[PDB]
């Protein structure tokens, strides 16, 4: 994967140039945001289960999905949905820490659409659930870190779509 | 896999329905025919290898080129491979007859047969022809035997033919 | 299904069905009539069974129905009763199939995680299933009650 | 036995035996009386059965006793009859156990190379097993013979 | 019919073996150039060919 | 990380049926503590015999500083 | 030197027998014999 | 699509031989069932709209599906749901006449799952609606014809599963 | 393993003879006791967790072992002890159902003794816990099957010691 | 697509360079081989349908592929197989004239294996037919033109395999 | 894989007859070329590292491929390209000694296009590198064995194209 | 491992000396006997099953181990024993071709003695079977090859002892 530091480093390296002032400003910005990123990561790791629970209750429960004939009917299938949401939240936190949506692209999205298309998982409904997770995490962590987390949550949603 | 009971249970669970009168009737029909299913399974277990040998020893005369050069049973290695495939078919037909369901027949036989046989150049027409010959031998043997019910035996081989055959029309 | 288990055990060794597994299949097919009698009793009594078991649970464990409990409220009580109905239906499926595989696959894989997510006491759910067992075994003969007790106890164990 | 199979499956799944497995064990325990009866009838009527089986097999296969065969010496003919006795003993063991495990672990696994190392024809021995099963079925009663037949059939399967 | 295909890619089971095939297969499996052993196999077999 | 030096013999139960080449069933190796339970279960369920076990690494009774 | 010219040299053309009816058409072959 | 007759002829032609006695047995069985099949088809064709009306009244009407925020809320989506029910009834009639669900596999269940997934169609609600259609059709056509039709309706339902 | 029923067959095969009255009487005794054994096994399977909890409360809880400085002090070691006790209960149940302690000899007394010695596990405390298991299971199942199960539990204790 | 001239031109272009000595050498080699390529292309164009005819005759006539139940049994299936061989011959001729195999990837090989997999077609049998096409082409084309045509047909076979 | 011997015997058996008139011609040619090809293979094996050295010097070194932003830029990618060059030389030796490129098909061209397109390896640069390898080997081994290895090298190049 | 040549090389190398006259004539003797070793190994491989068959026939057929109660009674045990004998024959052939006995300790004698003790295998009967293999192989190959084979067979038997 790649964080902000490795991203700027690779951008300089690919063209072979040393790190200049314009590049160094980006690393300074990342270092400025690092404290907020760590605080948000700690909060989300503390409230990992609660966030997924609230999002599921606010989006999926009592809808068509959980009722018989839906893709959240059996207990195993419900547990799988919860596990998918756990993946989304955890990897969104990873991407927020790294300041770069590369781990999301190479470990959460490269083939996830194909897997859902094969399994019949409703991508629109899972996008709605991720939106619910975005809202819950934003409320829990604040406007700035909430927006940063929502950036990568929307990244995952766009990748799924 | 899923036998008839399991597939009916899955179907009713899909709509979240309790077992109704029609479900009870189908379950009763399967449970009453279970004796004949077990009897046919015992017969085929007793005469399995001989039935497959007879099936091949009619199929290669129906299609002589499968033992001539460039046919896909030429070697003794190829001949044993063909016999192994036919024994596989008989064993899964036995399994399907006891299960009263073709789900096992699909999960463990048909789900990649055309892929594998095309990868190995193995014809998919003589295969089903040998399967039908095995079914005819099985039906004749069961009819000779004291089996009151034997119509179910044609189901697994017919499903094999339908799924593994080419859609001619 | 016992047929499923025997056929799978045979295929895992690549042999045809062994005499012992055929014996088990014959016993299962013979007992199918009693299985259907038990299952039909359960489905006919589904309303009464669920109602009485729910009443017993809401009496023994008033915490779950008191304010601040998971089952508090009319809708939450209805959903608890609906889950009881779900588990009774799964019990009927297991009764018909002669094993607990349908109950496992539908409503006993990840049940702990799902009820943790929903905030439900798994011990309370197991208590509800135990009361369903008692009410149902009160509605049938000695042998049939012992037969259904196996599925009920399996659900109890998987929940607690 | 079926008890061993059920307990092995439960251990493999890391769980207690299920309801269907327990009921199958109960049914086998019930049928233990007829299993015993199989035991005494075969044990006390082996000699005529084995003699008829050997004479019929060697009539069908006039080579092993004939020149260019396998049982020139009396030591070899006695060995063939000893193999009949051992096979029928194993069949009785398996019927008493309820499943095929004693036969599998005593005289089934590797028996093909067993008799390849001794040049005994596997088709000849499977024909011998067929005639032995025919003799045992003829000497046993109809339901008794039907119960005993699947084990001999499975032995025939594993042989060839 | 079946509702999914894995992909019918070609397969080449070895019908039988020859000495060059054996030596080249050993080298290919071991990720090596044909060393003295395989080279001597090939040389002797080619001479007797 | 704690290590269990285990001497055990686990004969195969399917070699004559699968036609697989023989292997040295006996082995005296070091197993991590976390995998030791599963390895003991697998060896016992494969019909093997545990001749000896020793705690090669890790002070017995240690509460913290395991790994 | 030129003895190594196995592939780079002119390839040795082989012979492929044209496919012909086999025993699967014995009935039709006999029908042709009698229609002679 | 393959009916019973074309299925038997296909099994014959992939073997290369003429229809032996068993083929005529299957054909005679199909022709015997043909009169009941045609009666059921004509009754369903006459009572096409009424059956869908009864099914919608039994399952979907006055529910969250048809209330605002439900996928059967807008007039266009209501009409689309009605047309889908008409598809289900007509293709059930086709499968009844042909003695097979091959047409269901080719046309009805061909991409239907992810089609509804992309559109947001409630799978459990549509399955319950199909069950209501099956119940109404069985009541209106008879026990035997109702069961025969319900076989194909349940095939569609399980495929949607 | 090595069943009680298969024990007579194994002995007869070892002496190269058939099951006789001297062993067929034992076979009949096992067949008679089979129903009681199955009843006890079902009861124990139903009440597996409760028996382990009761024995832990009655034997080890509020003792020097569970207190700091004891081998059952840390949470991980307590969980390991609970898992070991559960395995003891399950394998004692297997021995009870099979009518022999051969599976206890094979899959229980294989390397357990020396593993416990290497880990410093209290042998006396383990024996006390197994005795508590035996007493609780005997109370739960009845004296008739309680004695039979306690035979195998005593076998396990003697093997451990 | 791209012939050899186009390949050299594109390489020089992408490096942003004028045609150096090596590019001139490659162009001279292609110009040396050009007349023979034209001769072979004209010969194959004259004998296009014939070559496919004897190819199938040496390969697929009177075989399991053309028996009832095979993938070439029906008249329409046989026509489809002939069409595939006609494309393969024409595109091998085009590749030979252009001196490059890029046209095969652009037109034929970019999705053809997935096409045959979805069609159920036997890749082994089609490779056998193309292999026979190789010798049938070599006979009418010569030796070195035969080698070139065989190279492009082997590219086709590798793409299918 | 396969060699010329097995190809000849396969053709002979599929035709059903003995090695009559041309199978032995090809076989005697193969055996005659065998000793020279073995000597060439030994020379190539001894000079493997060298040949890659001059090939990379001629084709890839001091180019945009090696410069920053090129696919042979980093040290790991340089080592990967060198290892691939060794792979090409080794499989060219295998094809030369087996008389057939079927080893190239099954082991080299089976997924070469997929891996290279997925990674981003410049096809033209790799082809130039393999041409340089062929020229170096031809210079180091002789024109005869140089061409004999060059046929398989060019087969690999065409497969890359 | 090592062979005759490798062993003499190591013996010279431990003193760090060039190949003296003793090493020279030992290599001469090994080279002279190499043809005999190759012939004997070829014969043994050609008739390998027959040696084991005859050795067991004259060693353990109609014997106590074959009798029930022994370690040779069951068909599975008999197959395991014959497999062990066949592998011992193959390793003896490897040793004879090598000219050095270190291979037996390397691959066979590492733990066979203690593993047979753990399995309760009769070491005396194993040694007798090895000896019978000695006479069978000596008769089949010749006295000159017989003694050379018997050297390694005796090494195996002594190691097992
Ligand atoms: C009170 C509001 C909460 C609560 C506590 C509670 N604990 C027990 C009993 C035990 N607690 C432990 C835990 C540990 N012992 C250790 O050495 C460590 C290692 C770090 C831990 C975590 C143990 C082992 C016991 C059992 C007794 C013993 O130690 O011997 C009880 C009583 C349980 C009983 O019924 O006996 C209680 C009440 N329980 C709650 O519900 C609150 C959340
Ligand atoms: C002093 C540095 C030593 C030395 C240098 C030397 N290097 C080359 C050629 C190359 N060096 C590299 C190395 C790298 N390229 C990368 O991208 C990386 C990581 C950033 C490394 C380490 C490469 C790829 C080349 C190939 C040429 C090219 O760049 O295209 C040479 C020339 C060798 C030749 O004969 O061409 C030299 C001289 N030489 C010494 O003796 C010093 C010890
Ligand atoms: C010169 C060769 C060009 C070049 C090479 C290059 N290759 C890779 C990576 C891989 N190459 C392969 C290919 C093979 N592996 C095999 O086993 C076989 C047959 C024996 C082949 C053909 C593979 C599999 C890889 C990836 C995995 C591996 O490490 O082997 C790279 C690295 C790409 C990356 O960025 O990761 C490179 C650079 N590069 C050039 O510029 C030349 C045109
Ligand atoms: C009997 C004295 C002679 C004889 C007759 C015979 N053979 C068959 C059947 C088969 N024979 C073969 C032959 C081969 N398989 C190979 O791999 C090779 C090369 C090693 C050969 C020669 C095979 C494969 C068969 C089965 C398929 C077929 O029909 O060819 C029969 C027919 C048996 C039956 O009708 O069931 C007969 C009568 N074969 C001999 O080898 C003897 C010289
Ligand atoms: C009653 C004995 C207990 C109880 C019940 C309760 N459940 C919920 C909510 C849900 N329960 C389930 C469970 C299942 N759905 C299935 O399809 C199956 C498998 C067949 C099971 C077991 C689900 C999925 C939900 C979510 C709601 C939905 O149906 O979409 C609640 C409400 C929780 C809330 O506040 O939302 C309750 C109260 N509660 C207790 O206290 C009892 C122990
Ligand atoms: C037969 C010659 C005598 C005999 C032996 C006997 N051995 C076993 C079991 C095993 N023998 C081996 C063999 C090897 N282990 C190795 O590491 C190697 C080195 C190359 C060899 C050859 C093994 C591995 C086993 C265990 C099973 C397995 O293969 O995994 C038995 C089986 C005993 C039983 O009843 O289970 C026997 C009988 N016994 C005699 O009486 C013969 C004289
Ligand atoms: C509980 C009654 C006593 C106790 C238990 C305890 N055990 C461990 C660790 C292990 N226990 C085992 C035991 C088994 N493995 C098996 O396969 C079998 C068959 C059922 C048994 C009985 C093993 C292997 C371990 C190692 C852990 C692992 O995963 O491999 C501990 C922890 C020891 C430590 O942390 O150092 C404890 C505490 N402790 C007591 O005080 C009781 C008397
Ligand atoms: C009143 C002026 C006329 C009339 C009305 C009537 N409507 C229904 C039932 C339904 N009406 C609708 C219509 C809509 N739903 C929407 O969301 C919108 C677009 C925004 C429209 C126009 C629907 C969906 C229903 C279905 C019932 C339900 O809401 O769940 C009825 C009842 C019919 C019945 O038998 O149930 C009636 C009476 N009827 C007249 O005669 C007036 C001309
Ligand atoms: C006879 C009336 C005329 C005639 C016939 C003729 N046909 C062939 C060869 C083939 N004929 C077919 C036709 C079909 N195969 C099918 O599956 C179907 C539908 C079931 C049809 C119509 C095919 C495919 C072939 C190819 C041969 C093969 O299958 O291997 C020939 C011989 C061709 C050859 O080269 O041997 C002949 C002579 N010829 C006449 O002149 C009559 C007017
Ligand atoms: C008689 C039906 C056939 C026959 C017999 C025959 N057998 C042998 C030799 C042996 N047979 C056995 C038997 C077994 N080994 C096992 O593990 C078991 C399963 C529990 C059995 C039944 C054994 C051990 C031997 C060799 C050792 C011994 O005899 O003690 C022979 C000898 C052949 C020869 O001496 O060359 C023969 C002849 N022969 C036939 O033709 C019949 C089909």
């Amino acid at each position: 994967m790649q964080d902000a530091i490795t991203a700027v480093i690779n951008s300089a390296d690919v063209q072979g140039k040393y790190l200049d002032g314009a590049a160094m400003d980006k690393l300074k910005s990342y270092f400025a945001s690092g404290e907020l990123r760590v605080r948000a990561a700690s909060v989300i790791s503390a409230n990992a289960a609660t966030i997924v629970k609230e999002a599921v209750a606010k989006s999926l429960l009592y809808s068509d999905v959980t009722r018989p004939g839906g893709n959240m009917y059996t207990t195993r299938r419900y547990a799988a949905c919860i596990r998918d949401l756990d993946y989304y939240l955890r990897y969104a936190t990873y991407a927020m820490l790294a300041g770069d949506a590369s781990i999301l692209d190479e470990r959460v999205l490269n083939g996830l659409k194909e897997t859902y298309n094969s399994l019949g998982v409703p991508i629109s409904s899972t996008v709605q659930a991720i939106q619910a997770i975005k809202e819950v995490t934003a409320s829990l962590v604040g406007a700035d870190a909430g927006k940063e987390m929502g950036v990568y949550l929307d990244y995952i949603c766009s990748g799924l779509s | 896999m899923r036998d008839a009971v399991t597939t009916l249970i899955k179907n009713y669970d899909l709509t979240g329905r309790y077992l109704d009168r029609n479900a009870m009737d189908e379950l009763k029909a399967y449970f009453e025919s279970g004796s004949a299913r077990i009897a046919a399974a015992a017969m085929i277990n007793a005469n399995s290898a001989t039935i497959v040998k007879r099936a091949a020893a009619q199929l290669f005369e129906e299609i002589p080129e499968l033992i001539r050069p460039s046919g896909n049973a030429y070697t003794t290695r190829r001949f044993s491979a063909c016999l192994r495939d036919m024994d596989y078919y008989l064993r899964y037909a036995s399994y399907a007859l006891i299960a009263a369901d073709n789900n096992v027949l699909d999960e463990r036989v048909l789900q990649g047969l055309r892929e594998t046989y095309n990868s190995l150049g193995v014809p998919i027409g003589p295969t089903v022809r040998g399967i039908q010959i095995m079914k005819e031998m099985i039906e004749a043997m069961a009819e000779d035997s004291s089996l009151n019910s034997t119509d179910f035996i044609a189901s697994p081989f017919d499903h094999m033919t339908r799924e593994l055959s080419e859609l001619s029309v | 299904s016992i047929v499923t288990k025997s056929i799978v055990n045979a295929d895992a060794e690549a042999r045809y069905l062994s005499p012992g597994e055929l014996d088990r299949i014959k016993a299962f097919v013979t007992g199918g009539a009693a299985r259907l009698r038990i299952a039909e009793t359960l489905t006919g009594s589904r309303e009464t069974i669920v109602k009485q078991a729910g009443d017993r649970l809401f009496q023994k464990r008033p915490d779950i129905v008191s304010p601040g409990g998971n089952a508090y409220g009319e809708e939450m009580t209805a959903t608890c009763l609906r889950d009881m109905d779900y588990y009774l239906r799964l019990v009927t499926y297991g009764v018909v199939s002669g094993d607990v595989t349908p109950i496992e696959e539908i409503g006993l894989v990840g049940v702990r995680e799902m009820y943790r997510s929903l905030g439900t006491p798994i011990e309370a759910v197991a208590q509800s299933v135990r009361e369903m067992k008692e009410v149902a075994s009160g509605l049938m003969s000695s042998d049939d009650a012992a037969e259904a007790s196996a599925y009920f106890d399996f659900v109890i164990g998987k929940m607690s | 036995s079926v008890v061993s199979q059920v307990i092995l499956q439960a251990d493999d799944q890391l769980r207690y035996p299920t309801s269907g497995e327990l009921k199958g064990i109960q049914a086998f325990l019930t049928t233990g009386a007829q299993r015993i009866r199989i035991a005494e009838t075969l044990a006390e009527n082996e000699k005529k059965i084995v003699d008829q089986a050997q004479k019929q097999l060697f009539k069908k296969h006039p080579e092993y006793r004939a020149p260019g065969g396998n049982a020139y010496g009396q030591r070899q003919y006695n060995q063939c009859l000893r193999d009949y006795g051992w096979y029928l003993r194993l069949v009785t063991y398996g019927v008493l156990a309820g499943n095929k495990e004693p036969i599998e672990t005593t005289g089934l696994i590797g028996v093909k190379e067993m008799y390849n190392s001794l040049n005994v024809p596997v088709p000849g021995m499977v024909d011998a097993v067929t005639v032995l099963k025919d003799a045992a079925l003829g000497l046993l009663s109809a339901e008794d013979a039907n119960e005993t037949a699947p084990y001999f059939d499975y032995i025939i399967q594993f042989m060839s | 019919s079946v509702k999914a295909s894995g992909g019918s890619s070609l397969a080449r089971p070895q019908l039988y073996q020859t000495v060059p095939v054996s030596a080249i297969s050993q080298a290919e499996q071991q990720d090596r150039f044909l060393e003295g052993s395989e080279l001597n196999e090939l040389t002797a077999y080619f001479q007797s060919g | 990380m704690r290590m269990f030096r285990i001497t055990a013999c686990v004969p195969s139960q399917t070699r004559i049926r699968t036609q697989r080449e023989l292997q040295n069933t006996y082995f005296t190796k070091l197993v991590p503590y976390d995998n030791w339970f599963r390895e003991q279960q697998r060896i016992m369920k494969m019909g093997g015999k545990i001749v000896k076990v020793e705690l090669a690494t890790g002070r017995p009774g240690t509460n913290a500083g395991l790994a | 030197p030129s003895q190594v010219a196995f592939a780079s040299g002119d390839p040795i053309p082989q012979n492929v027998a044209r496919r012909t009816p086999g025993p699967s058409l014995n009935r039709f072959k006999e029908m042709a014999r009698q229609v002679k």
